[PDB]
DNA sequence: CTGAAAGCGCTAACAG
DNA sequence: CTGTTAGCGCTTTCAG
């Protein structure tokens, strides 16, 4: 699966909310991932995710590859705008 | 007297050697004795003993942090974002004031590692060959935070300030301004001196302007150094139309300097400060501020430990996350 | 398995008992054979193991901290305080946030004592009777920084939040105001609904002021709350004359917010916060606070533990340090 | 031994600065204190000075009694304005 | 799958 | 003074 979020974190994807999305993305075996400006990373992981930079006023797309990249979104959707990052 | 390993075996007719398997959660068990174990367990309230297991395993689970000083914005920050990542990966920490005193930095560094930690995450303004040649000596991997280190040997997670500072000063002078000056921390640490005044002093002579050196403050992240800066910069008659400051703690004091002597801002000049710390917000008018991922620099950092811990390589040890720059009401 | 007190004690042809006297430095020692031995260790640059100590001697010198959050302005400090008195008695310290959630709170508590520290200071927001359950059957001591138990039984440093605010506002009363606002905090907190509020009204009461719920707004400790305070107050038909705020970075919020919607401090109204943290100093005007000596809440919580630990008979477990009001330029004259 | 000094620092006796004193005092084997219009307390106890509550503006003695009873008084001397304390 | 074999590194306790 | 005795609570390690 996927979709297309647009951040409006006053201060892009970082900081605790980062975490606290990069955590859920690691709680299924779907293998999420991060397309942002062409650059795919490990929604899982957090060296990567942060290593981007995401600012505000951007956009991304999260993958889903398992027995599960439904359970993943829907759940990936929640906090991704529970913590006030984008829709 | 607690309960051993010794009394939950007997409780279920099962070596320690299975009761360990169980607790540890080892494949070789048989959910019939697992089951039978795992609830002899909850029976007798078996609390494992992390110090015994630690000494048998060559592990502990626990992580030890340096840092100059807990009390800063920015190093609170910084730790927190440590701590954070550390327990996503089950990982404990260690916390010690070394206030920059190279005695007891190093003295904690040996201190920690007697208490036998997995890793370590090192902070400091100063890393003198003396420190690198301590670091070598560690059985455990050690990974840096927000400092620099000129020998390029320990595997640190930072940004450019040498070209942060840069970014900022190109910022101003596109914006008109011929005198521009710079108030930096103490030149005593290299983080200041080579690279914080370099980015600076490099983009004049990158816009033809001439070098100022009553241009340049030397604070220590005080706000009261920061009024001092200020001040001292308008005594003189080549008065600058716009500051930068090493750190924002200091921008206010700055800001506020000025507002006690009449002028006002950005009405009549222009301050950037440098960290983006919650402070730079709780201002008016609100801080413009070069933009450095604090916590981010934390949870890297004590994430790229947790591979090196793990033994698993990795693609360079140097990392340099990516800064900007936002600007608010302290300019024009 | 290398350089261990075993590699020593034959360098220097004696038993370990003796490399252990002269490690953990014990007087039964013949200064030639200390030579010796301390001879040996430099040779083979021996450093010895915490761990295995604390299997032995049953004593890992080091005790808990559980703080809600470190990168607060408050707890850090508070923090700071806690280290360094560790540190004067030769103490570590394990440091992790709870974020005031009683799951990982009471988690973390288990944790730690796994660990196997020699005590733990304690800062949380919501100390329930199960909390206390949980501390009284601690095999190491338990001290409290800062935080308010009701059923106070387990041993704590802090000051009196009850009188604290009591006189901040008895001194607005004593300035001829009449209309005072509280900004507090999560009412979810008893140190908010049990102490400050009621000291809040214990001296309008007794300055025989009708209490006014809308003079009483509820903020997060958070300085945007602080902006939301001061408007929601400024906003009503019956405005106050000087606002009281639980938090310096609220008040240092509400100081902001009027300012931005023209009202000028303290000329159109009075401010006061609370805690006396550096942040007081940082804005303009200066901020008129009640000084909370944190640090030393802190220090004197980590101080009273070390006594608790080795077992030394303590007068009064429960301590209270005194606090002060400190006027600046937030409030009139 | 004995001295009155008046605290000049801004903080009054409390924080780091009354940590340094109160370890300096410990390094003499001499009986150390710490007097405050009112009663006593031992300079060589955390507790006991931090509760005294000394603001800036206060008359405190500090007496010391024993052998290193003068290299004490002497290193308390420093102290106290070596760390913006008293005069 | 399990239990038996062997400590991990170090304090401890008291006789001679 | 100093050496001896004897584990603390748990992994480890392979036969069986």
């Amino acid at each position: 699966a996927q979709k297309t979020f647009k951040v409006t974190a006053d201060s892009g994807i970082h900081a605790r909310p980062a975490t606290v999305l990069v955590q859920t993305a690691s709680k299924y075996d779907a293998d999420v991932n991060l397309e942002y400006n062409g650059k795919t990373v490990n929604l899982k992981s957090i060296m990567g995710v942060m290593s981007l930079g995401i600012a505000k006023g951007a956009e991304i797309t999260i993958s889903a590859s398992g027995a599960d990249e439904n359970d993943a979104l829907n759940a990936l959707e929640e906090t991704m705008k529970s913590e006030g990052l984008g829709e | 007297m607690n309960i051993t390993i010794y009394d939950v075996a007997r409780e279920a007719n099962v070596s320690m050697a299975t009761v360990s398997r169980v607790v540890n959660g080892n494949p070789n068990v048989k959910p019939t004795t697992r089951k039978k174990v795992l609830e002899a367990i909850e029976r007798l309230g078996y609390r494992p003993n992390a110090v015994a297991r630690g000494l048998a395993s060559k592990k502990t689970t626990t992580v030890g942090v340096i840092i100059p000083d807990i009390s800063s914005i920015f190093y609170s920050e910084l730790a927190r974002g440590i701590e954070d990542i550390a327990t996503m990966y089950k990982y404990n920490i260690i916390l010690s004031n070394s206030d920059q005193n190279m005695e007891k930095e190093l003295h904690l560094l040996n201190t920690m590692l007697g208490k036998q930690v997995d890793g370590i995450v090192f902070m400091g303004g100063n890393i003198t060959d003396e420190h690198v040649a301590e670091f070598k000596r560690s059985p455990v991997p050690i990974v840096l935070a927000a400092s620099v280190e000129e020998q390029e040997e320990t595997p640190s997670v930072a940004i450019d300030y040498e070209q942060a500072i840069y970014d900022a000063v190109k910022l101003l002078v596109d914006k008109g301004h011929t005198d521009i000056a710079f108030v930096s921390g103490p030149m005593a640490e290299p983080i200041n001196r080579s690279k914080k005044l370099q980015g600076y002093k490099r983009a004049l002579e990158e816009a033809n302007l001439p070098f100022n050196e009553q241009f340049v403050a030397e604070g220590d992240y005080t706000y009261d150094s920061g009024l001092e800066a200020l001040q001292h910069l308008m005594s003189l008659d080549k008065k600058p139309t716009a500051i930068l400051s090493a750190t924002d703690e200091m921008a206010l004091g700055i800001i506020h300097a000025a507002q006690d002597q009449g002028l006002s801002i950005p009405e009549d000049l222009d301050i950037i400060g440098f960290d983006n710390t919650r402070l730079s917000l709780m201002v008016r008018p609100q801080l413009s501020t070069v933009v450095q991922p604090t916590y981010d620099i934390g949870a890297v950092a004590m994430r790229l430990l947790t591979k090196l811990m793990n033994k698993e390589p990795v693609e360079e040890h140097i990392v340099e996350l990516p800064h900007r720059i936002e600007l608010r009401k302290s300019t024009k």
